[PDB]
């Protein structure tokens, strides 16, 4: 039962967002901080259950230029393929 | 057990296909693999991740309208999984990581 938190107000790029991730998920140190890493790291590393808690997501998206939105993607996608991830929009 | 950038790559070109030390993330798991645990060696002796589908998220490699390609672990022996990365398409292009994807190095 792993627990991860993003207090979207807090993001102001990109990198503050993989920096974020590595350190909630618990990622490996040689994490990439990109989407690849990312699909690799839900779906060959992280521990399960999972939770994301995703405050502020908008104001995240504003500060990332949407690419909030292509890291929710993946979190979702892995999901889909059968990762026990629960996504908390807020 | 053939789990080396050269070795892969040339089994790849020869036989259009991972050599037999490979499984993917779902047949480990079917095998008691859990990523967190980095227990796969002790679940499948030998055996490491590869075969499956690469989606190229970061648009770094090649691509072209009916080419998939595919990823498989390289240098990987026991316990957590590595950095190293081998990329192959449909049509046999060669690509290999050492750096989680950051970048990308042609290598057939």
């Amino acid at each position: 039962m792993k627990k991860a938190v993003i207090n979207g107000e807090q993001i102001r790029s990109i990198s503050d967002l993989h920096q974020t991730l590595k350190k909630e998920l618990a990622l490996p140190e040689y994490y990439g901080e990109n989407l690849d890493a990312l699909w690799d790291a839900l779906t060959g590393w992280v521990e399960y259950p999972l939770v994301l808690e995703w405050r502020q997501f908008e104001q995240s998206k504003q500060l990332t230029e949407n690419g909030a939105e292509s890291v929710l993607q993946v979190f979702r996608e892995a999901k889909a393929a059968g990762a026990d991830i629960t996504i908390i929009l807020s | 057990v053939i789990n080396t950038f050269d070795g892969v790559a040339d089994y790849l070109q020869t036989y259009h296909k991972l050599p037999d030390n490979y499984i993917t993330k779902s047949e480990a798991q079917a095998l008691g693999w859990v990523a967190s645990k980095g227990n796969l060696a002790d679940v499948a002796p030998g055996k490491s991740i590869g075969g499956d589908i690469f989606s190229n998220r970061e648009g770094k490699l090649p691509g072209k309208s009916g080419r998939t390609w595919r990823e498989a672990d390289i240098n990987y022996t026991s316990g957590f999984r590595n950095s190293d990365r081998i990329l192959y398409s449909s049509d046999w292009l060669i690509y290999k990581t050492t750096d989680h994807y950051q970048t990308f190095t042609k290598i057939r």
